RNA sequence: UGUCCCAACGUUGGGCCCGGUGAACUGUACAUUCCAGUGCGGAGUCUGGAGACACCCAGGGGGAAGCGAAGACCCUAUGGA
RNA sequence: CGCUCUAAUUGGAUGGAAGUAGGGGUGAAAACUCCUAUGGACCGAUUAGUGACGAAAAUCCUGGCCAUAGUAGCAGCGAUA
RNA sequence: ACCCUCAGAAGGGAGGCGAAAUAGAGCAUGAAAUCAGUUGGCGAUCGAGCGACAGGGCAUACAAGGUCCCUCGACGAAUGACCGACGCGCGAGCGUCCAGUAAGACUCACGGGAAGCCGAUGUUCUGUCGUACGUUUUGAAAAACGAGCCAGGGAGUGUGUCU
């Protein structure tokens, strides 16, 4: 009578004490918007980030409430780049074979939106029996 | 043309429209503005003495250079719009019928929804000084009106 | 008409800029002051040149125009302006809980705040805010 | 000569219009010009092999 | 002899209000300003103060170094006629 | 990083492709991805190629659209109807 | 189609076809600028590059994010005390000891709590910084030049030779 989602979606994965040290580090950390000067006061000027190149540019002379200008020194940590915010590395999955090799523990899986609902029950079936998590999953009335 | 923007229960509500009316759709935002939540047959009855001169529209919005009107409560300009007011006339008694023709009292039903749409423009040319020509259109306005039971 | 202060300040024979600069200073605090008898409050210097100021200050003026208060009840009130972001919403608000008055409408003598006295016997040049505003043209209402 | 044939010219300063070649009041020829020839585009004479 | 002293009253068409018709110029953004200062030395927007409840109607045009025109003067180009 | 089309290898789609709207996640970022709605037939990935391959600007070009504005004009003419 | 409405072969209402009429005639999809109505936030005593970063209000169906709050405790970089004891200084105050102790950002553990609740999103308030962008220029917020707004279009290419 309600919406439960397939699959187990309650799994978290396991991490090194310092992998979830750095996590909860980018977590705390977050960065800046980083989107392109000014896109804000011009709607043909869009939120993609680009250098700013005026020589006069405020933004570019770093000027303070210009916002920031991109730098390696924002990186994310090496050890959690790209992991969901689970700690999970995601895998991008298309069908049922996508699903071997992956270590349920350490990884979680994202089936493509362009799968259908035959093949999508087929893969969420088989994942949760190899005891993967799949992060989109299908809401069947139970 | 428009679709009904608002929905509509059948079963205690009339609707009706105004297709590509050749009038001011300033005066129109004017006019449905002020019926609204008024009893189909007030608005006629308003409408009558907007058109017979009695009875302000306030123009809240579209008032540039327009002279006030004594009658204006809690607004100062208004006007006496009787072409478009007179498309309204034919927008509720058509309202009105249908609402008879389905069992409803018409004259008594709310308008619970009234709003003009300008639908483009019967585009027009005036010859000018200097051989040259410029724009001169004719808006085309199309309206909604949903009657519903007290 | 009924204020009530948390602090009652008597500015008679006191350094009008010494006392502002506290009532200031307690108004941003959350205090609601009362300046009583401001017609006898007192600045010191040359009375022939400190009243060049103030009657400089009303002549000033346009159509924008320059609202300069005359009576000693407003020249204090000004005074305190001067010493808040009047025009912040916290400034505002401290100005607005702090009144000056023409003698004292209250029950309590006021209290003399700390190095803001001035001692007659040993000070002849200074002015009295009333002699000012009389020099201003204001009607002695006091 | 695709985009060239047309004996579209600029009216240069004086209307408060760009220096863009024009025909019966329509811009021509040049790349930024809608019907107006293609700057670089493909060659004939280029070897590809 | 209303050109002037020195302006008045009047006539007609507008103007103003109402119905109908219905453009254009112009628009980086923001914008209720004023006085001073500062700044590429001629600021509604910076700085300090002052003033400032919102909206609307009519006016005569002080400012936006107002709109209009890639200065027609002057110089420069191994320019043109 | 992104775009087009070619090739090999390999996948997705009427149990709903692309596109669009709103929303969730990742990447310093170019940008990648998911969810919901709409849509109703196409769509990718990796590798090697290909090139009329990336826009905020040019008094840029074309089209569309807002303010201007219910504003100016629909009075002036020795033919005031 | 039929019926009601209407000056009406218009339009509108009701209805019928089809998987779909929001496929109904310049009719696939249906972006932006922008318009009507409407929802959330602000709002008729108040100040202008419209924001970035902090932090509060109010608002939020699901999905695709799931965190967050307080007691206590563990760890604890730089830094680093009060009080009290003694000794100086005209004085503000300083020295020695207490002590590199108490404290000390992050992180974790036990217990307790939140689901508009945490993130996030919309708007608004407070703090800090802040006179667009691009170009010309020694120097541009510029009273130097360009653009009303949006979408789409719009600028290192080919052959030959040489290095
Ligand atoms: C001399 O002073 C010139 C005379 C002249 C120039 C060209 C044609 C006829 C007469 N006058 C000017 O240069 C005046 C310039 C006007 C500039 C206004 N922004
Ligand atoms: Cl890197
Ligand atoms: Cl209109
Ligand atoms: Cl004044
Ligand atoms: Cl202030
Ligand atoms: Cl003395
Ligand atoms: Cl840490
Ligand atoms: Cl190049
Ligand atoms: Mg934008
Ligand atoms: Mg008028
Ligand atoms: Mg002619
Ligand atoms: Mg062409
Ligand atoms: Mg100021
Ligand atoms: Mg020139
Ligand atoms: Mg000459
Ligand atoms: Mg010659
Ligand atoms: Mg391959
Ligand atoms: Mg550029
Ligand atoms: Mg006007
Ligand atoms: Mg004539
Ligand atoms: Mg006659
Ligand atoms: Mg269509
Ligand atoms: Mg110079
Ligand atoms: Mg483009
Ligand atoms: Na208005
Ligand atoms: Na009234
Ligand atoms: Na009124
Ligand atoms: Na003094
Ligand atoms: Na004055
Ligand atoms: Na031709
Ligand atoms: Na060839
Ligand atoms: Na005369
Ligand atoms: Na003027
Ligand atoms: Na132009
Ligand atoms: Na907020
Ligand atoms: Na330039
Ligand atoms: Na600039
Ligand atoms: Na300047
Ligand atoms: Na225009
Ligand atoms: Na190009």
């Amino acid at each position: 009578t309600e919406l439960q989602a397939r699959g187990l979606t309650e799994k978290t994965p396991d991490l090194s004490d310092e992998d979830a040290r750095l996590l909860t580090q980018r977590h705390r950390v977050g960065k800046p918007q980083f989107n392109r000067q000014d896109h804000h006061k011009k709607k043909r000027v869009s939120t993609s980030w680009r250098k700013p190149r005026g020589q006069l540019s405020k933004q570019r002379r770093g000027i303070k409430g210009k916002g920031d200008t991109v730098e390696a020194g924002f990186r994310s940590p090496t050890a959690v780049r790209g992991k969901h915010p689970s700690g999970f590395e995601e895998v991008r999955v298309h069908n049922v074979d996508d699903l071997e090799g992956v270590d349920g523990d350490t990884e979680a899986v994202r089936i493509a939106s362009k799968v259908g609902a035959r093949k999508r029950e087929r893969i969420e079936e088989e994942a949760e029996d190899a005891g993967i998590r799949v992060l989109n999953p299908t809401y069947v009335e139970v | 043309g428009i679709s009904y923007s608002v929905e509509a229960d059948p079963d205690t509500t009339a609707k009706a429209m105004l297709r590509e009316r050749q009038m001011s759709f300033k005066h129109s935002k004017a006019i449905a503005r002020e019926i609204k939540g008024k009893t189909a047959g007030e608005a006629v009855d308003y409408l009558e003495a907007v058109i017979e001169g009695d009875q302000p529209v306030p123009f809240k919005q579209h008032n540039s250079g327009v002279g006030h009107k004594s009658k204006v409560d809690g607004w100062d300009a208004g006007r006496y719009p009787e072409k478009a007011s007179k498309a309204f006339l034919d927008l509720l008694e058509n309202a009105v019928g249908n609402a008879d023709h389905q069992g409803f009292d018409g004259e008594a039903m709310t308008i619970k929804h009234v709003a003009a749409h300008k639908v483009g423009e019967q585009q027009g040319r005036k010859p000018r000084a200097m051989g040259r020509a410029s724009a001169w259109n004719s808006p085309q306005v199309d309206v909604e009106l949903i009657l519903e039971e007290p | 008409a009924e204020f009530d202060a948390d602090v009652i300040v008597d500015a008679r024979d006191c350094i009008m800029g010494r006392v502002a600069s506290q009532v200031a200073e307690q108004a941003l605090d959350g205090e609601t002051v009362a300046v009583v008898n401001a017609e006898r409050a007192v600045i010191t210097g040359r009375e022939e040149q400190i009243v060049e100021k103030y009657e400089k200050r009303v002549d000033i003026g346009n159509d924008n125009g320059y609202f300069y208060p005359k009576r000693p009840d407003g020249i204090f009130k000004r005074t305190i302006r001067g010493m808040l972001p009047h025009k912040k919403q916290r400034g505002r608000e401290a100005f607005e809980s702090v009144r000056v008055y023409l003698g004292n409408p209250y029950d309590e003598d006021g209290e003399v705040l700390d190095g803001t006295s001035l001692d007659r016997l040993s000070n002849i040049k200074f002015v009295t805010l009333g002699e000012i505003s009389e020099t201003l043209g204001a009607n002695k209402t006091w | 000569y695709a985009g060239l044939r047309t004996p579209a010219e600029s009216f240069g300063s004086g209307r408060g219009q760009a220096h863009v070649p024009k025909l019966d009041g329509r811009a021509r020829r040049v790349p930024q010009a809608v019907k107006g020839r293609s700057a670089h585009p493909p060659k004939t004479e280029k070897d590809r092999s």
